[PDB]
RNA sequence: CCGCGGCGGUGCGCCGCGACCGGCUCCGGGACGGCUGGGAAGGCCCGGCGGGGAAGGUGGCUCGGCCGAGUGUUACAGCCCC
RNA sequence: ACCGAACGCCGGGUUAAGGCGCCCGAUGCCGACGCUCAUCAGACCCCAGAAAAGGUGUUGGUUGAUAUAGACAGCAGGACGGUGGCCAUGGAAGUCGGAAUCCGCUAAGGAGUGUGUAACAACUCACCUGCCGAAUCAACUAGCCCUGAAAAUGGAUGGCGCU
RNA sequence: CGUUCAUAGCGACGUCGCUUUUUGAUCCUUCGAUGUCGGCUCUUCCUAUCAUUGUGAAGCAGAAUUCACCAAGCGUUGGAU
RNA sequence: GGAGCCUCGGUUGGCCUCGGAUAGCCGGUCCCCCGCGGGGUCCGGUGCGGAGUGCCCUUCGUCCUGGGAAACGGGGCGCGGCCGGAGAGGCGGCCGCCCCCUCGCCCGUCACGCACGCCGUUCGUGGGGAACCUGGCGCUAAACCAUUCGUAGACGACCUGCU
């Protein structure tokens, strides 16, 4: 895995049927990625691990795109992780806050490659759950639940530093 | 010593991006950098909008931190924000800096003339100036 | 035709870096007030790293060895020194345009000179970082002409207020003569508003 | 993290007026002036209420080490009015098992000679940081008094002579010499 | 010899244009399909049904000129949201 | 000798692996989100350099607590008796060591954390209040940074530099 | 161990390193030759600091001291075999 | 003032506050203090900066005549006096007198090789340097050798002496 911003996907698929299995159980995932053709390879990563079933041994059913029901909703995502550390495999709970569970799934890994340089291949996303005001641990997140909230921009450095590379003005940072 | 604030209901302007050159409302501030965002009257879609490219106005207008839309827009027609906006002196220069941009050849040739003519004539105003200070300094 | 840029309120190296490229494309440049110039990272650090420059020289005949320039236009002449193919003819020759002073002598004292915004301290530093004067810096190393180089900036800046009062009396009296004038000028200022200036 | 606001108060007392050009406070009342630049903090010195009766100090967007500063800017504007008002006294007692130290001011408060410490033919001379003044107490035997306004320039002064008075060379454990600060407080109190 | 008529090869030297084809790299327009026969949205409003923040409210306190502003509590809907 | 790619002589186009402050072709993007300041910063396969072990440096986790029966620290009040308890006498009545190791009063104090004593004494280290006024605290874990980290001509993220 | 006290100074059983002023491994370079030990003489560098400056430690009362830090500026000699 | 080799780059100017950045810019002070200014308070304006380098200044065909608005402005490398400028001043400013002109903005009114579609045009330029013809006012050599000396010396060099 790599990524850009991911796409939650939909993958249902089974262990295709035999003489002795004839209508074999459906196994739904939700896998994000950044493409289908990624998605599924994902999809049968997971499967692998949890049930005995191969690639080769089943037939992804319906693969599909899964889009966020309330975009333009303010959320707030708990999403539980499980990654590889330099030294031992973990566990966490991250909370970020979004207007979706990819953009949310999103933010997490960019998150976790700076805060422990966890690159996407070693991460293993388990639940993604959209959450209430309260439920929310993190206090980086709980500091927007308000009403009034109310902010400055205080030193609101410049880009445009090069239209004008040179000018006789020294420039502002107050608004 | 700050005298505009991310607030809900404050309408800002936006430097650019996609909607550059128009004004936009923040409905909600979803985290440390990112703001959502809607402009109803000024055809800007309800969306997420980092603040590095908003720039803020001096006009809160006032409804509730996530209503829906159709609420804004009649806080924002309420206000007449797109009038008392267009009344300000920055949307001003914005339109003057619009029309120095749109200006033809044979434009640019009148105004020369006009200017030729026009510092001139102050010219003249301000040395008769200098020189009746220079007689009362005598 | 020629850049001056007041070295104040830059930094070393990232002026140093857009002066190269000006240079290079036959742009003559002048680079003044160079002891204000500030390089980021805290004062003793880049000391330091300027006392390890010094060490370097040549064992056996250091009067060969690594000129090492206290003066602080001299110092930000070797930084650009360093950005150009110096080795080079064309190197060379692009060296020769730019011209470096310790405070802001006598042509340029009365010309306006620029402000590189993208190498600038308030821009590019945040404001909880710690930076060097590389004045300080110079002196310390052994500069021998701060304290002149002050002196005669005061004096500057003292001459140059000066100017400033004269400069804001007349755009004073011009503000007072359009208005003195705006009937036997009207027809004229309308037009310049319609094409969009003066507003 | 950013904190995305934090802030306190200063509740100026009716007596002292304070006025803020800026970052740079400036406090006057019944004893002086007392000015402290914080342009190297970075915050918001509001002041705010009718007979100017606080000054407020927020910081937005604070991480742990920008957050620190808050209440130390507080805290110094606290010790300004104090100064002003009340205005500080350190008190120090000389000791010794032998040489009895002798001190002596001298300009005014400035200068502090220090002789006789440990048998020494060294004079300790001693200058005071501008605005603090020693003195040679009475109803006290061996002890000076350091009063002034600006808490850091008496602290200071104090230290100046706790450290001229130090022994090299020899157990410390064993010679506990020396004029050391012993109080520390007001030159009046209400 | 004048025709620079018709055809053929050419130009002393430096130039430019034009249209045709090949191979490229861009730009601007438009017209369609499929999807959770897309998701959200908008607009009109009506009838209900609850829950939450938290309010034209009330209340302790504070700050300004009964009104405006700032915190605090129980929480219906006369701000909204689900 | 790595990665990319394998050469007739040339024009146009496009790529790879690598890049795009300036040297040096290209970010002179209004690039996105974090992390990190180093008086030895760091900066890209082969590769030209560091470990165990530490650090309330800062940032994330994990697990447990705690607290309105208003805590947590910060100061102030007591720390006993059954009892020279038993083994050990060389002295251990809590205290070089070790088997023990409970009851009373209890508000509550271990047959005792230490200081110190030949041995005591004396001192010191729960349970509870008084004030103050919301979170507090512990143990792990992993990111950057730092300690650990000493070589001889003056010196090398390639250089200039860079926060 | 240090009367007592793991850590003032030490430090077993274990363990992790650096160094190339030891000696080995190795044989890449030089066999149409790179003059093979020591001493003398002379310059320069390193620090892993003996002394000297400034300091923290002690089982530092003083005196004498070892332990550590900044630190290589300046020194570090005369002889017998 | 005339020719005449050569070396090239250029192809409107900008004649300036200080500085700040969790702030600044301008006014005006009714009022107060200092040396027409400087500092203060108070109030009034601006502030994604229009007293803006996203800027300003300047115009880019020539002439003719015959109206209007604007109108004493410009010139003669016009001429004399009084300034300011030393950081590498190298540039300005302000004052007398002589002669000449009517230039910016609109309109009328004609004409200028109109070189017959086609390239280095257009300036800074009286440029920098070298060699050559005219006027006016100025000038009137040192250096080195040789010789000498010995504060010096391998030799050069150096210190000295010589109507
Ligand atoms: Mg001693
Ligand atoms: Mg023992
Ligand atoms: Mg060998
Ligand atoms: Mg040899
Ligand atoms: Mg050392
Ligand atoms: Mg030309």
């Amino acid at each position: 895995k790599a990524s850009g911003t991911l796409r939650e996907y939909k993958v249902v698929g089974r262990c295709l049927p035999t003489p002795k299995c004839r209508t074999p159980p459906l196994y739904r995932m939700r896998i994000f990625a950044p493409n289908h053709v990624v998605a599924k390879s994902r999809f049968w990563y997971f499967v692998s691990q949890l049930k005995k079933m191969k690639k080769s041994s089943g037939e992804i059913v319906y693969c599909g795109q899964v889009f966020e029901k309330s975009p333009l909703r303010v959320k707030n995502f708990g999403i539980w992780l499980r990654y590889d550390s330099r030294s031992g495999t973990h566990n966490m709970y991250r909370e970020y806050r979004d207007l979706t569970t990819a953009g949310a799934v999103t933010q997490c890994y960019r998150d976790m490659g700076a805060r422990h340089r966890a690159r996407a291949h070693s991460i293993q996303i388990m639940k993604v759950e959209e959450i209430a005001a309260s439920k929310c641990r993190r206090p980086a997140v709980k500091q927007f639940h308000d009403s009034k909230i109310k902010f400055p921009l205080p030193h609101r450095v410049l880009r445009r530093q090069h239209k004008p590379r040179f000018t006789t003005k020294r420039p502002n940072t107050f608004f | 010593v700050f005298r505009r604030f991310v607030e809900v209901g404050r309408v800002a302007y936006v430097s650019f991006g996609p909607h550059a050159g128009k004004l936009v409302a923040i409905v909600d501030v979803i985290d440390q950098n990112r703001a959502l965002v809607d402009g109803p009257c000024t055809r800007v879609r309800r969306q997420a909008m980092p603040f590095k490219c908003m720039q803020l106005t001096d006009f809160i207008l006032k409804f509730p931190h996530s209503a829906r839309q159709k609420y804004v827009r009649k806080a924002w027609e309420k206000a007449d924000i797109n009038t008392k906006w267009a009344a300000t002196r920055w949307a001003k220069k914005i339109e003057a800096r619009e029309r120095k941009a749109k200006m033809t050849d044979f434009d640019r040739y009148k105004v020369m003339k006009a200017k030729k003519m026009r510092n001139r004539i102050i010219k003249n105003e301000v040395k008769k100036l200098q020189r009746a200070a220079l007689l009362k300094a005598s | 035709q020629v850049l001056v840029l007041d070295g104040r309120g830059h930094l070393l190296g990232r002026l140093a870096a857009i002066v190269a490229k000006q240079v290079l494309l036959g742009r003559k440049v002048v680079v003044v007030r160079c002891e204000g110039i500030n390089i980021s990272g805290n004062f003793y650090r880049n000391k330091l790293k300027y006392l390890a420059f010094l060490r370097k020289r040549m064992n056996t005949n250091p009067s060969r060895g690594p000129y090492h320039f206290r003066a602080p236009s001299r110092i930000f002449w070797r930084t650009v020194r360093g950005m150009l193919p110096h080795k080079t003819k064309r190197g060379q020759a692009a060296l020769d345009r730019l011209k470096v002073f310790d405070g802001i002598p006598p042509p340029y004292d009365k010309k306006k000179r620029m402000v590189v915004p993208a190498a600038l301290k308030v821009v590019r530093l945040k404001p909880t970082r710690k930076f060097a004067y590389l004045g300080r810096l110079a002196h310390e190393v052994g500069w021998k002409y701060q304290a002149v180089t002050a002196t005669l900036e005061e004096k500057r800046k003292e001459k140059a207020k000066i100017h400033y009062r004269k400069k804001k009396q007349l755009m004073r009296l011009r503000k007072q003569a359009e208005k003195n004038v705006e009937k036997k000028i009207d027809r004229f200022t309308e037009v310049l508003k319609t094409h969009g200036f003066l507003v | 993290m950013k904190t995305i606001l934090s802030n306190q108060t200063v509740d100026i007392p009716e007596n002292v007026d304070i006025s803020l050009k800026g970052r740079t406070v400036i406090v006057k009342g019944p004893r002086g002036t007392l000015r402290r630049d914080f342009n190297h903090i970075n915050v918001e010195l509001s002041l705010l209420g009718k007979k100017k009766k606080r000054l407020r100090v927020d910081k937005w967007w604070g991480n742990r080490k920008e957050l620190a500063t808050v209440r130390t800017i507080c805290s110094h504007v606290q010790n300004m009015i104090k100064g002003v008002t009340l205005g500080f006294r350190y008190k120090m007692r000389s000791v010794y098992a032998h040489f009895p130290i002798n001190v002596v001011i001298q300009e005014n408060g400035s200068l502090v000679e220090i002789r006789n410490f440990l048998g020494e033919k060294y004079i300790r001379r001693v200058r005071m940081r501008p605005g603090v003044a020693c003195s040679v107490s009475q109803a006290q035997k061996d002890e000076l008094v350091l009063e002034g306004n600006d808490i850091e320039l008496v602290s200071n002064s104090a230290a100046l002579i706790q450290q001229a008075t130090t022994v090299k060379n020899k157990d410390i454990r064993k010679f506990l010499d020396g004029i050391y600060v012993s109080e520390k407080g007001t030159v009046q109190q209400a």
